[PDB]
């Protein structure tokens, strides 16, 4: 309709406005499907995702409802934001279609990671990384599901966060302990996942790969050691029964995890095993805060107040995750946010 | 330092 025009992507239609050309499908779900597109207005490439379903029912609609409003808590350069959201409706009589567009990125981490990188790259991609979480946190978000395959980049070293919790790596080797053992997390929670994908970068494997959970922790203390008592008695009597009668294990340390010969300064390696050392670390009391990880010689070197106490524009609600509406009224409020 | 301008993804 006049503002727009119409593609076919295999069995869906996309309507999209005129400014968005040379579609092409790189992603389906599931949640929805998503088109790689020229954004003419802009100057700039786009993922166009159309939701799939978004009225089929309340589960549907309130996902659908609450990642918009997460979109909104967020402004900052290191995560995915909202370019635009639309619909080719013209009245929420007939609102069916719902659009979302965000910056196209080039990859994401899996490859990088892979790769010989000096350590300039290495803690500037770090402190991006810091920086989006800080503000996720601010914003009243914590990931908790924080891994190679959902932080993308350009060829310009910029990186970006997405999924606020292809190549494709399952969560799970990236996961803190507090979650595998199902012991309630905080923000630090996503500090255990940058120490994994740190730990990742240097050498190229993945530090903890198990076939389930309970293959994962096995990996766990088996480089990094048994944990205390007081840390086995937050755990539920179920869990304890099992993590406190495996073999003993001392830890290796991490001059011996993280040797010199995987690092191109000496000074350099020994500040960036430091930081892995206090990332790396199975009871969440002990483990380093993202502010103290920024403030961290091996990341301080990029720091910008702008970038790093940028506030975010909204606190998430809570609330919302515990709220039931009917469809009609997820739709009624879908719609607002889409024509606001 | 400066920061990286270029990341070259292969």
């Amino acid at each position: 309709d006049n503002q727009f025009y119409s593609v076919e992507v295999g069995d869906s239609t996309f309507t999209v406005l005129k400014r968005y050309q040379n579609l092409k499908p790189i992603g389906s779900g599931a949640q929805g499907i998503v088109c790689a597109a020229y954004d003419a207005v802009l100057d700039r490439n786009v993922a166009i995702k159309k939701l799939s379903r978004p009225f089929q029912n309340q589960t549907h609609a309130k996902r659908a409802y609450r990642e918009l409003v997460l979109m909104k808590c967020v402004n900052h350069k290191n995560i995915i934001s909202l370019l635009n959201v639309f619909t080719p409706q013209k009245t929420l009589e007939e609102f069916q279609d719902v659009y979302l567009v965000m910056e196209l990125m080039d990859a994401n981490l899996c490859q990088v990671i892979q790769m010989e990188l000096d350590h300039e790259r290495m803690s500037y991609l770090l402190y991006q990384m810091l920086c989006g979480i800080k503000h996720l946190h601010s914003a009243g978000i914590i990931h908790r599901d924080l891994k190679p395959s959902n932080i993308v980049v350009k060829s310009d070293c910029t990186l970006k966060i997405l999924d606020f919790g292809t190549p494709y790596v399952v969560t799970r080797y990236y996961r803190a302990p507090e979650v595998i053992l199902g012991m309630g997390y905080k923000e630090n929670v996503d500090i255990w996942s940058v120490g994994c994908i740190m730990g990742e970068m240097v050498r190229h494997k993945i530090l903890f790969p198990g076939r389930d959970y309970i293959d994962q922790w096995n990996k766990v203390i088996e480089q990094l050691g048994t944990p205390c008592p007081e840390f086995m008695k937050k755990l539920q009597p179920t869990v304890r029964n099992y993590v406190e009668n495996r073999p003993k294990y001392a830890g290796l340390t991490f001059p011996k995890l993280f040797p010199d010969s995987l690092f191109p300064n000496k000074l350099k390696a020994s500040q960036a095993r430091d930081l892995l050392s206090k990332m790396l670390v199975i009871d969440p009391a002990k483990r380093i805060s993202v502010d103290d990880a920024l403030q961290h010689p091996y990341i301080n070197v990029w720091y910008d107040p702008a970038e790093v106490e940028a506030p975010p524009p909204q606190i998430y609600d809570k609330q919302l995750d515990e709220r039931e509406h009917t469809i009609e009224e997820w739709k009624e409020l879908i719609y607002k946010e889409v024509m606001n | 330092p400066k920061r990286p301008t270029t990341l070259n993804l292969f």
